[PDB]
């Protein structure tokens, strides 16, 4: 199965030269950018890991497309993101996040179905990765 | 007789009628205050009537005067409480119609109630035989006034975080057709649409509780629907379930049985009423819920330029209510729309600040005091083959709903909400690369361009290239540039 | 015109 | 591929746009049945348009139907669910305006639910693009569904009981100024009125709780003077306490405390909106409890001719949801109101079955299926001199309420009721006599012969004598004799 | 390593410790508006203390600050939430005695609460090892922030009714 | 409750005093009781502001919690105000 | 005219 | 569910929807407003609800004098069983 979480899963994996004009775009608004990166892509899994701080006044992708190779050969088999933030009054929330790295392989997920009162069934989501194998080695 | 000894003999309080602009209600050289509420309207007067006297009429029958003099005004500060008209300007390019504009005293309305502003503002003024027709244009809320109402009980920033989903709009389509299905065949749907990459579903404005399917079934089956749809994707997905009825306490049964079975979404209609509305948004703040507001019933005044209220006052009232999403138009689609009022609509439920602009129909400079923004919603026979035109005209923060527009695709409801998905990431990746996709040449072709790569949305385009609703408006603008 | 902006303070 | 080979290629169900009136919701040779609901419409088609498809387009809109063909229909009894325009005839004296019929399944709706009525009657049609404008002018509805509704909570026929009150039309008076008065100068008018002959006082429909008043504060000073009234004059009397509110919860508290101070009556106002209507009409059933309408807001939509909706039509929705009593014009007063277009809407809320009567705007033949009576009310710029008129146009079952033409008496209020009571008995005493009191000459001449021996009433005549309000009307009939 | 690529250069959010009153909590050139609330306090520095920081420091530590520089500022609209000590004058007859006035911005209070108000203005500052003495002399509350809270239940009118 | 013996216990408090969002208020404790805190706490000046209303702090909060606890194999937790 | 009440049964 | 008084038929019926029970049963001898009780309840609460007609047969089953089941049939339908 493919994750369909970020803004461009339903397009083919992007280029690097894709990349680089997505973040052009971004500091050209003068947002702040950042790097994550996880092995449990449960849809509730709010905090991601933080690869360094955020490159606040960088204004060249080139910073931030260096740092993204570093994590590539540095983490372990799993996912990578870039996130982009706005601290302007009114907002002062991420405004932009997309996949840039996937496993050779993701199971999925299946529901178990706890049952209570009358017709009530109280659903649990299980992923495939994180129940077989400790975090590191999931993928 | 003491009583005739002790008649009233002062000019202004002795018995008998005068014209309201003698009363007190009219006030050229009148200074405004930061705390007052102002309103403007646009007013035709009578064959013979002075427009002056008409403004001054609005304003002492919307504040605290009758037909004759009464000699009870003097156990007040009868002064301070008197509303006051204070500028009349003749309509551009028309004869018999004018611009009023009016303050209210802040000490005149109740703090936080929608129905007591509304009480003095529309109560009678529109019924008055002196006057051919009246339409509210615009107000001016003070800070002072806005701080006593809730705003948006989870609001556009914390419902994007609550999903997980940032920088692009977001997608969904109602269930069709409108009235006659089943809860079960009403959960299938649900489950097959969001399954092809729909954010959220909607049931109908006319789908309550009814003979083919009362309302506990539909719930049941949908939130099954629902959680197959997010474990098979990987994403957090939602129905928006209508828990409209005939009474309030009807209301909170259905409101805390979605809740209990664990919906992130309920939706209203604009029939139920002002109070109905302001206690679901009290309650969607206390329970952690997402509320959508349908407008059922709005154009029956907001649709002639003559006579009703403007849909940016109703704006207004909605966002102090404390909604989460309202509908606010297309442009293209088969509903009415003029583009420079539709622009006025957005920003008025988006900003932090309004500044003048005529031409958008902006009358009033008005801060929000840190109020939450609404998000609009865009829906009524729009298609993917006007990806282009849709990213152009109403921005990046918008619901975007296909109904017939998923469930018409011949090759099944899955297919239909993939060529809706597709079609809207080529045009935003296109456009952050920076390229003219409104153009009438390169917008088709980047859509052209994404199908040569997805079979379902070469169908869809084929099957309704040719399909538009071009029809001269009826609610326009009085200013150019 | 441009007075409507000076005339509301 | 499975999806390409199970493609629908059937005429009526292949994807695609059709016209509305080929997809099955126009029937001229359709034959109605008992228990159908009706609604009459007069639409306005844009230049170019077809009458009929028009006329097609909102009976689909507002039943099952969406802009292109969807599969889905074969999942239910679709013939069943989809409402038929059956009629369709041009306007007499007009060109581009024409009357439609439409009939609606009864399984379409839930039962006693006015939110759900309106929101398939008026949800979005008001808006549709291919129209210019448009107007609900009647509707019949059916025995069955009548059934499933309250009906006014004491009705006409209970309340003259409840006050001891047989054979004349109720007298009452509006407090004034409409803003500025304390709780305790509130209960000093409302002792004064009632002590001078007024079965009733009210408060304005803008007085809720403000920063110069606080409710609780008037609701206790008002039943003082109303006991001191009773006691003085050996009558019951009483005063409409606004229990308006801006959530239900803040309404329900209101209404608990009047009814513990032992209120015999309480008002509320149309602002408030269907659902918490519904809601106060189920209450005061329950508590013995009688329960005014006020209509604010009302002439928004209600004013026009040619877009909105016609007041016969609200007048059958409050009949149904149970209200008491509601305003209905005066025909001599400063608001809105022709004579025929009047007398239709007092008889849809007095009488026990409605016939054909095109000058009165009455198209639907409809019984009440013994739904209780709903007593109207006049209100707005009258006074003592015009009562020959009142009596004539009016009737014996309705409310005549005079505000400034009580307050602005220059011999104080008690005067001012004293004159309105002797006018109203010396002319339905001389009517019972068989005499012309209509004639202008007549009328006048037995209020002068009462005036020669009550000197209030002298005094009143004199001031008003030369006071009326004439202007063209906007709301006419389209038939005659 | 990355955490060591990644840290904050910039003279305002690198580490380490700098005055009050160079973190923005000190502006003579300040515009009141008429939805602040604004504080009157008399204060005696300290031995060697300068007045100008004294304001500051209570001005920073009655609103956003603490003793050293934190990068998490950057994740927020910090310039709109920071107090800011706007004059600061001798006591007349008075040697080692100053009045200064701060304004507070609407936003940071919670609406109809007196428990968060004072939380603010006189949750710690009046333990701060540099100052000898404090005093909160007086108050001006706007009226936009007076119509979130009820009043006298009665009031002098209606109680001699 | 704790388990601890021994030694004093161990806690912060999260800055900026006030101007952040719920989920980067969560973002900060998940943070601090990873590297091993026992406790962090809300400022006494935060209770429920425009910027963030308090229902919304108290889930993101227990989300980094139970993270931080089930990456380390220690009871953890924060002071909700 | 008087088809309307032979219409509506 | 069947009980001597009202209170203790809703004790019964509560229990069995916290256990998860699809289904719950009735019987004719417990009279009309108990019956009308219980249908609305079940509605309200998503169980199915089944009628034993003990006591029918003493009125419905002589062809001389009493009630014909078919009259029993029409009111039951009206009440609200499954
Ligand atoms: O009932 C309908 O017609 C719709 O479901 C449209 O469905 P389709 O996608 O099939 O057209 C919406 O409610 C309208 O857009 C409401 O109008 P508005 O948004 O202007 O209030
Ligand atoms: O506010 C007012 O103007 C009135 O109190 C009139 O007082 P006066 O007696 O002093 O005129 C009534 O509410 C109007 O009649 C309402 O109009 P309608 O009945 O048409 O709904």
């Amino acid at each position: 199965m493919r994750l369909t979480q970020g803004c461009f899963s339903f397009l083919p994996d992007l280029t690097d030269q894709q990349i680089e004009k997505q973040i052009a775009y971004c500091i050209t608004k003068g947002w702040a950018m950042n790097v994550e990166w996880t092995d449990d892509p449960h849809p509730r899994n709010s905090y991601w890991e933080l690869w360094g701080l955020p490159l606040f006044d960088v204004k060249d992708p080139a910073s931030v497309m260096f740092e993204l190779r570093e994590a590539r050969k540095s983490c372990a088999a799993g996912y990578i993101r870039i996130n982009a933030f706005n601290a302007a009054y009114g907002t002062e929330s991420c405004v932009m996040s997309f996949i840039v790295n996937r496993p050779s392989n993701e199971p999925g997920f299946y529901l178990e179905r706890q049952e209570l009162e009358g017709r009530r069934i109280a659903y649990t989501t299980k992923s495939y990765s994180v129940q077989a194998n400790p975090e590191g080695g999931r993928y | 007789s003491v009583s005739e000894r002790t008649r009233i003999k002062s000019d202004r309080y002795e018995s008998g009628v005068i014209p309201y602009a003698k009363m007190g209600y009219w006030d050229a050289a009148y200074a405004v205050k930061n705390t007052d509420v102002l309103a403007l309207f646009r007013i035709t007067p009578q064959p013979g009537v002075d427009p002056v006297e008409a403004a001054a009429a609005v304003a002492g029958e919307s504040s605290t005067a009758t037909w004759t003099v009464v000699w009870t005004d003097l156990l007040t500060a009868c002064d301070r409480y008197r509303a006051k008209a204070y500028r009349v300007d003749p309509v551009p390019n028309t004869t018999d119609q004018y611009f009023a504009f009016i303050a209210y005293e802040c000490d005149l309305f109740e703090e936080g109630s929608l129905a007591n502003l509304t009480a003095s503002i529309i109560g009678n003024v529109f019924g008055f035989k002196a006057v051919s027709a009246l339409r509210l244009e615009d107000m001016r809320i003070p800070h002072s006034y806005l701080k006593t109402f809730q705003g948006p009980a989870t609001g556009v920033i914390v419902e994007r975080e609550r999903l997980n989903k940032y920088g692009i709009p977001l997608l969904g389509a109602t269930v069709k057709p409108k009235l006659g299905l089943s809860g079960k065949n009403y959960g299938r749907v649900v489950y097959e649409g969001l399954k092809g990459g729909l954010d959220f579903l909607k049931d109908d404005e006319n789908i309550n509780s009814q003979p083919f399917m009362r309302w506990r079934e539909r719930f049941l089956y949908c939130m099954e629907g629902i959680n197959r749809a997010s474990a098979a994707t990987g994403e957090t997905k939602g129905s928006y379930l209508n828990i409209t009825a005939g009474t309030m306490e009807e209301v909170y049964k259905r409101a805390e049985y979605a809740k209990t079975v664990g919906s992130i979404v309920v939706m209203i209609d604009l029939v139920m009423g002002y109070t109905a509305i302001q206690s679901a948004a009290i309650w969607a703040r206390d329970n952690d819920l997402i509320l959508h507001l349908h407008r059922a019933g709005n154009s029956t005044y907001a649709r002639q330029k003559n006579h009703g209220i403007n849909f940016r006052v109703i704006c207004k009232w909605m966002r102090m209510c404390g909604v989460d999403h309202i509908h606010a138009g297309t442009v293209v689609g088969k509903l009415e729309g003029d583009p420079l009022m539709i622009k006025g609509f957005y920003d008025t439920l988006l900003l932090t600040h309004l500044n003048v602009n005529l031409p958008y129909g902006i009358f009033f400079e008005m801060t929000w005091a840190s109020l939450r923004k609404c998000m609009p919603v865009a829906s009524g026979g729009i298609h993917c083959g006007q990806m282009h035109q849709l990213v152009h005209y109403l921005g990046d923060d918008v619901v975007l709903q296909f109904g017939g527009g998923t469930i018409g695709h011949p090759d099944g409801i899955q297919a239909g909400a993939t060529a809706n998905r597709v079609a809207l990431e080529a045009m935003i990746l296109a456009r952050n690369e920076g390229a003219d996709y409104f153009n009438s040449d390169i917008g088709p072709q980047i859509l052209r361009n994404a199908a040569k790569t997805c079979g379902p949305l070469q169908t869809a385009l084929d099957l309704w290239k040719d399909i538009s609703f071009n029809y001269t408006s009826t609610d326009t603008s009085d200013f150019s540039v | 015109a441009a007075e409507w902006g000076s005339m509301n303070q």
